[PDB]
RNA sequence: AUCGAGAGGA
């Protein structure tokens, strides 16, 4: 604890019943930081918090906190000998003392979660499989994967037009930089049965919201190519092919290519089009077409073309093509609670149900997705988000927080002229009649997932066949 | 076309469909035919095969079409029934106090394919003409079928006392000459079970009439649910303070009884029962204290519910959920088990480093005394994650061995 | 070389300097670039020695 | 001197912030590679 | 080669080598990149149907995320670091001795 | 068997919204008027873009989509212009569209906000609403020193049924029976619900006594304008367009009865 | 015919013929980008 | 025992309350790419000539 | 059961055990399917494993 | 890939007509009006106005499929009346209502702006 | 990456309010009070301003392709 | 194109 000869990552376990003292300095030991506890008292005093508050002036950092003997890294094997306080409230003298001999305290229990589970708001109000499914699906959510995406020639990349930070957030996301590169949009979710097009894990989206850019994304796809001069026997070269010299020329037109054989940026390209005109010298004479076509049925625009030399040093070309993906029926969307579903139908703003103040939901999800799944975090997030949007906040959905429960959120929401439980009177968009049931509606953070239907739809009728067995190809 | 979903488990996983060309780029399915395919719409994909000859087309038309597939030979009962929104909404629609106006009735009759064009005489003519939901479902019901069922909330002591044939709760479904004489329809009447209205329709009427029956229930009920609406929110997960404080009193019994048992075991006041070691008897005795607690708190939460509650609405209809789900959302999540036992001592005689050694109390071994609305404590959260991981492993490991 | 490691050219650079090399300041590093492809080493569990 | 409960909920998060100001999220990768280059190769 | 393919071992022993090390970094979204950089892997073999190594052990508390795990064939074998988890880099025991 | 005799009472009229009450009409008529506010009131909006140069950090479709959503003053011009379907010209002409140019280049160090004020029109009547002679101008794109955006747009006539950019409303509040007298809603717990702004009840009373013989009358509207039209112009256009749809339907109906 | 490219480092206009190694003649940088085409691509602002 | 086949299509499934149970809603693109070989007869000569 | 009572006894008992496995979770399968499985399993005078 | 143009919902294809009238042989004095490229906006008002006619025995409408862009209106009248005549009178009454509403809204604006 | 032009829900213009919103925030308004000053009644438009992340400001830290 | 690997989806 003094940063003397023993470094911080050294584990020192005393098994008492068997008289071993096992000291470990090797690598690969997973450990975590914990607050040391005096007799029944944190060593972390207000002086440490004060110095930490001005961390940017007096260069008082974490590593001084460790050097002060206030924090300690404990490995899994040494936890067996440690008596942990979940919070300093456990250190507090009680009518019946549970332990009274604690040695360490959690900094915060929410640090048991990882990167993707630290995104979930109110994860302790969900069934745990739902938290696992979200931790999986946050990795398929679109956003801005990195700030310098304009210069990266990634094979596949999805960028959301209008990423938003969640209105209801956890205090862990401040370190995941989710606020700075968020992967979703706050959507006005109504949980309702409306026309039957959201049944069995499906959603009804607002066509008008989609027209305004709601969950619109851009898909970037990069195509490689290189002209190999491996030997005088045969050499490839980028050049606009010609019908008179090239042998394996498809019937697709090559007019979009330039002299150099490379398409130019800003050119609209449809499926089966040519972006690189490459010809290889033969042993329809003395050169055969080996051009690069678009991956079929894409219909994008050439975002940019880069030319350079590879390691060995022949020409090398990268072409990024850009395709705007507007959400549509069959695109998969998810909240942060394992509630995934495809778009069942899109209604225009006049067809959607509306509140007395003409707010239509961006998304309508079916109430039958809640009861078996027990994703109460979804409902609490919706209510907290209504409070946050009406109050001008960002809600605190950190997992284990006794200063935030459903009652106090409901009391807050009732102060803004809303039903305290997040229900509203909606009117049928088609007829304008009030719906007899008051619908639960509010802001919820939704995610657009990589799984778009246009990348999955496929059909065949007498296409190509495999060489070995003359059967249809795969994929 | 043959429409198929993988894994192709039984003969209803590949059925014949007639093609309907529609704008966007997905395969659009009816909602009753999702249960045979085990299909939902969270990104599922399905395969379409087009027979290429009149021979095979006739074969699929006469053998494999969906209406011919309504009743499965596996369990002599329908394989597809009425499903989520239509089932919740038909439960709400056939309640005794559903009265439809003239315009609403005409709007619903627009969606009956098998309608003779005759508006039925309203059940109430004065002071206002009002039709009932049973009166319109009677028009949906085909042929002249006869059926007796009981709604899921039917009390078991009602068939004995008076009011057998005039049910106070509008349970005891009676369809007679194709008219819903009485009762609230639900999973027991329109689901996949044996003797239901859909089964009896398939047996008495053909597969064509039953196809139309399915479609008509869905269209009429969905267009009525456009008026009625169905939702779920926080208000359905709340209970009154009486109920909360009953549940807390029950849990504090349960813990304080488990403490009783723990001292008896500690003082050797506890003797084994036949067929079990002392450890196993203590574990039984604690688990049966805590299951009594979980059942009692669940009962309290159930009785606290109103008939405006949407959790209850979906559980009575049988559309989705169960009473145990309501108990976990409102009352208490309960004991988390790993391999059928309480949470194991993965540390030295400890489930976590936050407990003292040799702590067999309910908290320590994975009893979640909170609801999902209350929120789990960090230890409860970890133990619940352990139990859910057990479920995920089971789901991911049974498939290979069952498929083999 | 693992990116943002001590022997990486991006080591100790400011957010200015990273942007001015066409690098994202929020990029954590921790991966290699082999043949232009970003490769990440997954920690491998093993039974202690 | 003592952090009272009313302050705890930001004392703790202040501490957590400092940790992530010092370490980050990929500290294990960078430290492993650094140790490999400084020690393991030699 | 070994960082490019992930086959961890000599190129000649391409079958005795253990693959899955050195994966292509997920750049779909920032969370996927962070998680992939904090990914741990238990080389028990996905073919194994014993649940014990896939169970969430009590000792994962504070070290590994209780929730983040693939729900397919590797459930509980591929894990993720908890946020404040730090894997020790190794040190010399001579000062201690 | 005959028409309603609806009455109107306008309770608020600003440049931003119109709050009015229609009284003695059917709920279907009221909702069709509400729907026409959103979906069948034509305005002018950019529906054709040609990017001559775009060095900005937003790709070309992003700029185009963003330009389409800028409201253009459509008050007197929208009735005069034709749909390009109906125009007997080529792709464009002044009788069916409006030209816009934008040509901005950031020369200084210091970030250039390409706003709707840089959208220069050939028609002085059809201009960006924010540019009209307070509220700032809609931000099209931020440009760094060396970046440049030069484009040529054409704005056309359409309504919200084709695309939300032709929707003139910024929210249509619609209400009826503020006190739940018709019981078209059924509150489980009527005391928990806040009162409507149009409610006429003492605070002890949660909802009005049930009216068995009532129907919906006295529908309350708050039509907020995005800026392209005035709200009263939105309502008058909506009434004309709904009517005038009905007239076209009548004409086709007469032909179809004739022909039988 | 000229097919002018831009430098990734120095952003310099420069013409390069075929069968020429790709290298900027300001600064020798190895990566070059094609200029935006001069055809007329139309966008519906939707 | 199993093999790849022609005249097959695959895509995401979506709800449709307005289809009968025996109907499947299919895209124009799948239907335009999938074909059925219909034999010509005086019964269908004219219709098939339009197609 | 086969060794002690014989092929028809084990046919009956195997029916019984499969029915117990199937119905323990409240499920139901038509008896003709269990009967056909158990007959395939015993029609040759010995216990034929499904392997 | 499969997105219909947004104009399809309201524009008419060549050779397909706005409205088609069909006997309903079910019952006497009933007709089906299939109206193309309209939606709930006109269907609801026409149906409600028809429900005002005491000589109309049935008035209903449906959008058979939201992805399709037609409505069906079924009208049954008394034997001395006609569903075509009922439909015509309903449209005429709606037009007169909307004209009156427009004039009164103009007056109400007139008054609001000046007082 | 940049403030949307319209509110996704109602279609109210919010694209001219980001700069004013930031100016009000540095003027020591609370976020709610600032949203009230800009006339965003509805929690949808308040969502639009309150949840916006101005990523374009970071994208402008990179030099363009042409000088 | 083949092979292998990996990551994912239901
Ligand atoms: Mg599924
Ligand atoms: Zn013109
Ligand atoms: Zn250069
Ligand atoms: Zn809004």
């Amino acid at each position: 604890r003094q940063m003397d000869i023993i470094v911080s990552e050294v584990s020192m376990i005393r098994d008492i019943r068997e008289r071993e003292i096992r000291i470990y300095t090797d690598a690969g030991r997973i450990c975590r930081p914990l607050l040391i506890v005096e007799k029944q008292k944190l060593l972390l005093k207000k002086r440490h918090i004060d110095q930490l508050k001005e961390r940017e002036y007096n260069n008082y950092s974490w590593q001084d906190l460790v050097a002060s003997g206030v924090v300690e890294y404990i490995d899994t094997l040494e936890e067996e000998t440690v008596m942990l306080a979940m919070t300093p409230d456990d250190l507090q003298e009680k009518e019946v003392a549970y332990c009274s001999t604690y040695t360490h305290c959690e900094i915060h229990p929410s640090m048991i979660l990882g990167v993707c589970a630290s995104i979930i708001p109110f994860p302790d109000h969900n069934q745990s499989p739902r938290n696992t499914y979200q931790s999986a699906m946050g990795k398929q959510a679109m956003g801005v994967y990195i700030t310098n995406f304009h210069v990266r020639m990634d094979t596949l990349a999805h960028v959301l037009y209008y990423p938003q930070k969640p209105l209801v957030t956890t205090r862990s996301m401040e370190y995941l930089r989710f606020r700075e590169l968020p992967a979703g949009i706050n959507s006005i979710v109504a949980i309702a049965s409306y026309t039957g097009y959201n049944q069995e894990d499906s959603v009804i989206m607002n066509r008008s919201a989609v027209d305004r850019g709601f969950f619109r994304s851009v898909f970037y796809r990069s195509y490689k190519e290189q002209e190999s001069k491996k030997g005088f026997d045969q050499e490839e070269v980028f050049e606009k092919p010609t019908r008179e010299t090239c042998q394996g020329m498809r019937h697709a037109i090559y007019d979009k290519l330039d002299d150099d054989g490379l398409i130019a940026p800003g050119v609209r390209v449809s499926g089966d089009d040519v972006i690189i005109g490459k010809t290889v010298t033969l042993p329809r004479y003395t050169k055969r077409d080996c051009s690069t076509f678009l991956r079929t049925s894409e219909t994008g625009i050439v975002d940019q073309v880069m030319v350079t030399l590879n390691q060995e040093g022949y020409k090398f070309c990268k072409i990024r093509v850009r395709s705007v993906r507007i959400p549509q029926i069959g695109d998969k969307f998810a909240s942060r609670h394992g509630q995934k579903g495809t778009c069942g139908i899109q209604y225009r703003q006049e067809d959607m149900p509306f509140t007395c103040e003409g707010i239509t939901p961006d998304i309508i999800i079916n109430p039958h997705a809640i009861p078996s799944r027990m994703t109460i975090g979804h409902l609490i997030e919706c209510l907290q988000g209504k409070v946050s949007a009406n109050k001008g906040e960002i809600g605190d959905a950190t997992p284990f927080n006794d200063a935030v429960n459903v009652q106090k959120i409901s009391n807050l929401l009732s102060d803004y002229g809303y039903h305290l439980r997040g229900n509203e009177v909606l009117y049928n968009g088609f007829t304008g009649r009030k719906i007899t049931s008051q619908i639960f509606i509010g802001p919820t953070y939704y995610q657009r997932l990589k799984h778009m239907v246009d990348d999955k739809i496929h059909s065949r009728a007498r296409g190509p066949i495999q060489i070995l067995n003359r059967q249809p190809m795969e994929g | 076309v043959i429409f198929n979903r993988q894994p192709t488990l039984h003969k209803m996983s590949m059925m014949g469909h007639r093609v309907r060309i529609l704008p966007w780029s997905t395969f659009r399915l009816n909602l009753s035919v999702t249960t045979p395919y085990n299909a939902d719409f969270d990104g599922d994909e399905m395969n379409l095969h087009l027979p290429q000859s009149l021979e095979t087309r006739a074969e699929i038309q006469e053998l494999a079409m969906v209406p011919r597939m309504i009743v499965t030979p596996q369990s002599n009962r329908p394989v597809m029934g009425i499903v989520q929104d239509t089932l919740t909404a038909v439960r709400k629609f056939t309640k005794r106090d559903v009265f439809l106006e003239r315009g609403e009735v005409m709007n619903l009759l627009m969606f009956l394919s098998t309608w003779d064009g005759k508006v039925p005489q309203p059940a109430i003519l004065k002071p206002r003409p009002l039709w009932t939901g049973k009166q319109i479902f009677s028009l949906i019901i085909p042929g002249h079928i006869n059926c007796i069922r009981t709604h899921s909330t039917h009390p078991d002591d009602e068939d004995s006392g008076p009011y057998k044939h005039i049910s106070p709760g509008d349970t005891k479904v009676v369809v007679e000459n194709g008219e819903l004489i009485m009762g609230i329809l639900c999973k027991k009447s329109l689901g996949t079970s044996a003797g239901s209205l859909v089964h009896i329709s398939y047996l008495e009427m053909g597969h064509d009439i039953t196809r139309l029956f399915y479609s008509n229930i869905q269209t009429v009920i969905n267009n009525w649910l456009l008026i009625e609406g169905h939702t779920i929110g926080i208000g359905d997960s709340i209970a009154d303070s009486k109920t909360y404080q009953d549940i807390q009193n029950t849990i504090k019994k349960a813990k304080q009884d488990v403490i009783e048992v723990i001292e008896k075991a500690h003082n050797n006041e506890l003797e084994p029962t036949p067929g079990n070691t002392l450890r196993q008897t203590f574990e039984n005795q604690v688990n049966r204290i805590l299951n009594d607690a979980r059942d009692k708190t669940g009962s309290s939460a159930q009785k606290s519910l109103s008939e405006y509650n949407n959790f209850k609405s979906m559980v009575v209809s049988g559309a989705k959920g169960s009473k145990i789900n309501i108990s976990q959302v409102i009352a208490v999540v309960g004991q988390q088990n790993v391999e059928g036992k309480r949470i194991p001592f993965g540390f030295k005689h400890r489930t976590l480093p936050h407990f003292i050694k040799d702590d067999y109390g309910p908290e320590s071994r994975g009893f979640v005394e909170n609801s999902y609305l209350a929120g789990l404590t960090p230890t409860e959260f970890f133990f619940h994650a352990m139990g859910g991981r057990e479920g995920l492993i089971d789901t991911a490991v049974k498939t290979a061995e069952t498929g083999y | 070389i693992m990116l943002r490691s001590t022997y990486c050219l991006l080591n100790g650079l400011t957010d200015r300097d990273l942007c001015e090399l066409n690098e994202c300041p929020l990029d954590p590093g921790g991966y290699f670039i082999i043949n232009g492809s970003e490769k990440v080493l997954i920690a491998q569990e093993k039974m202690a020695t | 001197d003592e952090i009272t409960p009313d302050l705890w909920q930001e004392a703790c998060w202040i501490v957590i912030s400092s940790y992530f100001d010092e370490k980050g999220l990929v500290r294990q990768q960078l430290d492993s590679f650094d140790e490999f280059i400084q020690m393991s190769v030699q | 080669y070994s960082l490019a393919t992930g086959n961890w071992g000599d190129q000649k022993k391409a079958h005795q080598a253990r693959a899955g090390v050195s994966q292509v970094l997920n750049r779909l979204t920032f969370a996927s990149t962070l998680s992939h950089l904090r990914r741990l892997n238990s080389p028990i073999g996905r073919d194994g149907k014993l649940a014990k190594p896939r169970q969430l052990h009590n000792t994962l508390w504070g070290m590994v995320c209780p929730a983040e795990t693939p729900e397919g064939h590797a459930v509980g074998l591929v894990k993720n670091l908890a946020l404040m988890a730090y894997i020790s880099v190794g040190s010399q025991p001579s000062p201690i001795l | 068997p005959y028409a309603n005799q609806p009455t109107v009472r306008i309770t608020e009229l600003t440049d931003e919204n119109v709050k009015f009450i229609i009284e003695n009409t059917d709920l279907a008529v009221a909702n069709s008027i509400r729907r026409v506010f959103i979906a069948e009131v034509p305005i002018i909006a950019i529906d054709w873009v040609q990017i001559d140069a775009n060095s900005s950090v937003l790709h070309d479709e992003f700029i185009a989509h963003r330009l389409g959503l800028i409201p253009l003053t459509s008050d007197d011009i929208v009735d005069k212009l034709q749909y390009s379907r109906d125009c007997t010209c080529e792709e464009f002409c002044p009788e069916c569209s409006v030209e816009f140019t934008l040509d901005v280049r950031c020369n200084e160090d210091q970030t250039r906000h390409v706003t709707s004020r840089d959208l220069i029109s050939n028609s002085p009547r059809v201009i960006p609403v924010t540019s009209r002679n307070e509220q700032d101008d809609i931000l099209i794109v931020k440009l760094r020193k060396g970046q440049e955006l030069r484009l040529r747009a054409y704005a056309k006539k359409g309504f919200g049924k084709e695309h939300a950019k032709w929707n003139p409303t910024a929210g249509v509040a619609f209400e009826y029976d503020p006190d739940n007298a018709l019981r078209h809603t059924v509150y489980p717990k009527p005391e928990e619900w806040p009162k409507s702004e149009y409610s006429e009840l003492d605070e002890d009373e949660s909802q009005a006594p049930y009216d068995p013989n009532g129907k919906p009358e006295r529908f309350y509207y708050n039509v907020e304008s995005c800026g392209s039209l005035r709200p009263e112009t939105i309502v008058l256009s909506a009434l004309s367009g709904l009517k005038k749809k009905l007239s076209d339907l009548q004409t086709q109906l007469s032909h179809e009865i004739q022909s039988d | 015919q000229p097919m002018i490219y831009i430098c990734g480092e120095c952003h310099t206009e420069n013409e390069i013929k075929s069968r020429d190694p790709i290298r900027c003649r300001e600064c020798g940088y190895r990566i070059m980008y094609k200029k935006r085409t001069k055809r007329l691509v139309v966008f519906d602002a939707r | 025992m199993g093999k790849r086949v022609d005249f097959s299509a695959r895509t995401v499934i979506t709800p449709d309350p307005n289809l009968s149970i025996d109907q499947v809603g299919v895209p124009r693109s799948i239907a335009a790419n999938m074909t059925f070989a219909e034999i010509v007869t005086p019964f269908n000569i004219d219709r098939l000539q339009e197609l | 059961i086969f060794t002690v009572l014989g092929i028809e006894a084990v046919r009956k008992a195997l029916e019984r055990e499969l029915y117990h496995v199937i119905s323990f979770d409240g499920s139901y399968v038509n008896y003709r399917h269990l009967a056909l499985l158990c007959d395939t399993m015993t029609c040759r005078g010995h216990l034929m494993a499904i392997t | 890939m499969n997105a219909p143009p947004a104009f399809e919902s309201f524009l008419l294809f060549e050779g397909e007509k706005k409205i088609t009238i069909n006997k309903d042989t079910k019952v006497p004095n009933a007709c089906l009006f299939t109206i193309n490229k309209e939606d709930h906006t006109l269907g609801n008002i026409i149906k409600s106005q028809l429900l005002k006619d005491p000589q109309v025995l049935f008035a209903g409408y449906k959008v058979p499929h939201p992805l399709e862009h037609k409505i069906i209106i079924r009208v049954q009248t008394t034997p001395d009346y006609s569903p075509q005549e009922a439909f015509t009178n309903a449209i005429t009454d709606l037009i007169s209502e909307l004209s009156l509403l427009e004039e009164r809204f103009r007056v109400a604006i007139k008054d609001k702006q000046e007082g | 990456m940049i403030i949307p032009v319209r509110c996704f829900t109602c279609g109210k213009i919010v694209g001219n309010k980001w700069e004013a919103y930031l100016g009000l925030l540095q003027a020591e308004y609370t976020e709610g009070d600032a949203l009230d000053a800009l006339g965003l009644k509805r929690y949808c438009c308040r969502r639009m301003l309150l949840a916006h992340v101005d990523l374009i400001e970071k994208l402008l830290n990179y030099a363009p392709l042409e000088k």
